[PDB]
RNA sequence: GGCUCAGGACAACGGUUGCACCCCCCGUGGCGGUCGCCGGACACCGCUGGCAACCCGGCGCCAAGACGUGCGCGCAAGGGCGGGCCCCGGGCGAGCAGCGUGACGCAGCGACGGCCCGCCCGGGCUUCCGGGGCAUCACCCGGUCGGCGCGGUCGCGGCGCGCCGAGGGCCCGACGCCUGGCGGAGAAUCAGGGUUCGACUCCGGAGAGCGGGCCUGCGAGACGGCCCGCACAUCCAAGGACGGCAGCAGGCGCGGAACUUGCCCAAUGCGCGGCGCGCGGCGGCGCGACGGGGUGCGCGCGAGUCAGGCGGG
């Protein structure tokens, strides 16, 4: 089926290769889970046994503000930005780096101490905080990720400036 | 022929074999499917048949033509030779129709039943002798070793705890034990050890 | 292929086997254990090709099922078995304990011993390294894993094990001027001094070790065995690791036909 | 394990490295802490059937070292913080591996105690050097060369996808085409230097009429496993069912050219432990080829014949 080995490339002068033998199962892919914001995770046998954790329709994450250190259990709300390309923001999907918006609930109760920075205790006045997923939802099945700050909030911000 | 209807009353536990013409015509036996019931004045619940050429019925298919369909290891009408080995076959012959030669039948809610036939094996597993005999499951003297059978190869009861077995298990629990408390002392030298060092 | 190989031809069999080319198509394979394939001898290949109190294959599994046969104090019901250096081979019946060295050509010798000695291995200490919830483990050339080590012993020492215990009574470090014997390559089974280490960063360190003779050579770390402190722990064969030349060796076969 | 050499020329293969990018059954050491004896049902088997034969149906009593759920001192994967701001032991040449601490999660092992860890053999890829002919084949390539981000994989990688740049190779012979091209260890010839061949014994690779696809398993893209297309055959009541000798013998065809449809697991080994095995062994045919001795000597032998040994399953 779908195959990961270089038999079918060219070499680095262009030049066309031979085939030698035919497809080997080790060198096998498989299709992509193309995890689904808002709970299925399916069990997939690989090599040597070994299971792999599949997600498809995660809802909730574990997320971590750093610097103050306040981890709770949180919902992500909404996928907002995306390197890659933005067909998979238009679809919330849940891959690993995406910047999302999560539900300011659990972290009402940061909301006392100063001295913490005010572009997250801001955030916090509102309805949702600015996120990003540290895990691989097709590998593990997970779907957790920090609280974003410093420089990168910044570029994130104007990332998704109102114009 | 024209159609076998093999009937099978469990309540007592008999077999009985019947005829029909079972022809094109109205029949109101037919679109009935697998389990079904009908009210038998021609000959009570479908479940199972063999047609011409002894293709036989399968659940679900929901025609009345046969089909090839891709069998997999533990379903009906194929015996595998290999684990996880599958083999694509034909079936049903109709959602009950004439085409049948065979029909399998049961009987509900009762020529007439009269034979009852004898349980030939008895119970086996320990339990199995104690619902049996409406002796409590839960108890320091649970033996049993009544030997009746009605001399009815088949009794060698199994799951009875006797004292040996009950020793072999508390044995093992006192071992596992053991090593956890060596265990935790090899650690306890070995911290102290790296203390004085 | 597609999966692991479980034959062995006869000439594909390792040289210092000392396996004849006639006689069969195939070898015996050895099973995994506490030694690897290239480095052991099948259990079988001593009781029948070498000391003859078997004469068959089918008639030495009789002798294994009927446990007349310790290795390192336990009963080894498989033909197969693989038996290497330092193993103790212990037969009651005819009361016969050995302990399997190189001889001064590369191949296993059975060297007799005490019973006062028997009770006791020598292993060499492969890796160290962190378990489960962080504990320290050390790995020798046996196969053989000990949890809680004492800090002093690191790589490349040898320790001491009682053979019943299974526990660890002595050690010796790796040092200048301890005695050792080769374990492989070409210099393998004689016996010398540590005169030297020359470690070179990113690649192997050389070992020169040096004869009671007085001859000197080289090999690498990886093959050099520490049987003592200028005084071997245990008994060696009666040439004690001393190689003849070409020479020297044929006025001796001469001699034996004299 | 056995067979073959069709494909494939910066492959494969040979020597030489690495995995701080990996997976691994059995065996041999370890280790073993987990928020009162349970349930019902399947085959063999009984009673009845269908069918040309291939193959199956229905109802019913019954077990487990089979399942399923589980009694237990909390700990499987993944994730956030815990490094020094000339230059440099747990363990390295190399900041590697563990641990602590905040959050998730609730996996695996427990109804005859094993999840897990090291080694071992094996595999996957990977560094450097070697690795056919033709110039009446002189320019070639466009996932082609590099970067960023995700996915997928046992795992790294243009391996795949989105975006960005214009790279990459070449008379030290690229690209294209051809080969009655499997590679090495080796073999034939013979002062020294060389020439030619590498079907077949060992090692490695690839295939099972030709394309593809896959399940079960630690391990297969398996063909004495399954599914589909094509080209060919097989039985049949005409409804259907069904095949793969480049395994051992044997046959047809083709060619100048190549043997018995034998006996046996006694040996050498392999799987389960007592058997199994056309691996392999023993006979048969065999002027491919090798080695020894005769058709006399001055008077005793061999080739045959018949018996007993020895040998041999
Ligand atoms: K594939
Ligand atoms: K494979
Ligand atoms: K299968
Ligand atoms: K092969
Ligand atoms: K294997
Ligand atoms: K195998
Ligand atoms: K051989
Ligand atoms: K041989
Ligand atoms: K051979
Ligand atoms: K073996
Ligand atoms: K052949
Ligand atoms: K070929
Ligand atoms: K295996
Ligand atoms: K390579
Ligand atoms: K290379
Ligand atoms: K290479
Ligand atoms: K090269
Ligand atoms: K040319
Ligand atoms: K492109
Ligand atoms: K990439
Ligand atoms: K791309
Ligand atoms: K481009
Ligand atoms: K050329
Ligand atoms: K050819
Ligand atoms: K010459
Ligand atoms: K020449
Ligand atoms: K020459
Ligand atoms: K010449
Ligand atoms: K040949
Ligand atoms: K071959
Ligand atoms: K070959
Ligand atoms: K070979
Ligand atoms: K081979
Ligand atoms: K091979
Ligand atoms: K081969
Ligand atoms: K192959
Ligand atoms: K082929
Ligand atoms: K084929
Ligand atoms: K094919
Ligand atoms: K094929
Ligand atoms: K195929
Ligand atoms: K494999
Ligand atoms: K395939
Ligand atoms: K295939
Ligand atoms: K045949
Ligand atoms: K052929
Ligand atoms: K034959
Ligand atoms: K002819
Ligand atoms: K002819
Ligand atoms: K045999
Ligand atoms: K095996
Ligand atoms: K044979
Ligand atoms: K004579
Ligand atoms: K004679
Ligand atoms: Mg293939
Ligand atoms: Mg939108
Ligand atoms: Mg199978
Ligand atoms: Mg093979
Ligand atoms: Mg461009
Ligand atoms: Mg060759
Ligand atoms: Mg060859
Ligand atoms: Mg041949
Ligand atoms: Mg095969
Ligand atoms: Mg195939
Ligand atoms: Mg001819
Ligand atoms: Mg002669």
């Amino acid at each position: 089926g779908i195959t990961h080995d270089k038999m079918y490339k060219r070499s680095k002068t262009g030049a066309v290769q031979g085939k030698w033998h035919k497809k080997r199962k080790y060198n096998l892919g498989r299709q992509p889970a193309n995890t689904k914001l808002i709970q299925k995770i399916s069990t997939i046998r690989c090599r040597g046994g070994n299971i792999k954790r599949r997600a498809l329709r995660l809802s909730h994450g574990s997320f971590a503000w750093g610097s103050a250190d306040i981890s709770h259990k949180a919902r992500i709300l909404q996928v907002v930005y995306n390197s890659t390309s933005n067909e998979l923001v238009r679809t919330n999907t849940l891959v690993k780096g995406c910047v999302v918006q999560i539900d300011s609930a659990p972290f009402k109760s940061a909301l006392s101490n100063d001295t913490l920075d005010k572009e997250i205790l801001d955030q916090i006045r509102g309805d949702h905080i600015l996120a990003r997923i540290s895990s691989r939802p097709g590998q593990v099945g997970t779907a957790d990720g920090y609280i974003l700050e410093g420089p990168e909030l910044l570029f994130y911000q104007k990332k998704l400036a109102p114009k | 022929s024209f159609c076998k209807v093999n009937i099978s009353n469990p309540v007592t536990g008999a077999n009985k074999s019947l005829m029909i013409e079972d022809f094109r015509k109205s029949q109101t036996i037919h679109g009935l499917r697998m389990a079904s019931e009908f009210d038998g004045a021609a000959l009570f619940r479908i479940t199972g048949g063999n047609d011409a050429q002894g293709f036989p019925m399968y659940q679900g298919v929901l025609k009345s033509q046969r089909a090839r369909l891709l069998l997999r290891q533990g379903a009906k009408c194929y015996l595998h030779r290999r684990n996880g080995e599958r083999k694509r076959k034909s079936i049903r012959g109709c959602i009950v129709g004439p085409d049948l030669h065979a029909l399998s039948v049961v009987l509900v809610d009762a020529g007439l039943t009269d034979v009852v036939v004898p349980k030939r094996l008895v119970p086996k597993r320990a339990s199995k002798i104690r619902r049996l005999f409406g002796l409590p499951t839960t108890k320091v003297d649970p033996k049993d070793q009544m030997l009746v059978c009605e001399l009815i190869l088949k009794p060698k009861v199994q799951r009875v705890v006797t004292d040996e077995k009950y020793a072999r298990k508390q044995r093992v629990i006192a071992e596992k034990k053991e090593i956890m408390r060596k265990s935790l002392q090899q650690l306890e030298e070995y911290k102290a050890l790296l203390s004085r060092m | 292929a597609r999966g692991v190989r479980k034959h062995l031809k006869r000439l594909n069999a390792p040289k210092h086997w000392l396996l004849d080319k006639m006689g069969g198509i195939w070898a015996p394979r050895p099973t995994n254990g506490p030694h690897g394939l290239r480095e052991c001898i099948p259990l079988i290949l001593i009781l029948r090709n070498r000391l003859h109190y078997a004469n068959t294959y089918a008639e030495t599994s009789m002798i294994l099922q009927d446990k007349n046969v310790l290795i390192d104090g336990k009963p080894r019901t498989d033909p197969t078995f693989p038996v290497g250096f330092m193993d103790v081979f212990e037969i009651p019946k005819v009361h016969k304990t050995f302990r399997v060295l190189y001889d001064v050509k590369g191949r296993f010798t059975l060297v007799p011993i005490q019973s006062n000695e028997a009770g006791f291995k020598l292993c060499r200490v492969q890796k160290i390294f962190l378990g489960d919830k962080g504990m320290p483990y050390l790995s020798t050339h046996d196969a053989r894993t000990i949890r809680f080590p004492h800090p002093d012993i690191k790589t490349n020492d040898t320790i001491k094990i009682n053979l019943k215990t299974g526990k660890i009574d002595e050690w010796y470090k790796f040092d200048i001027g301890k005695i050792v014997m080769v374990t492989g390559g070409r210099n393998c089974g004689r016996i010398g001094t540590i005169q030297a280490i020359d470690k070179h960063m990113g690649s192997y360190t050389m070992i020169r070790m040096k004869d009671t003779e007085g001859t000197e050579f080289l090999t690498r770390l990886c093959n050099v065995f520490v049987i003592g402190n200028d005084s071997p722990a245990v008994a060696i064969p009666t040439t004690k690791g001393i190689r003849p030349d070409i020479i020297k060796n044929r006025e001796l076969r001469l001699r034996s036909i004299a």
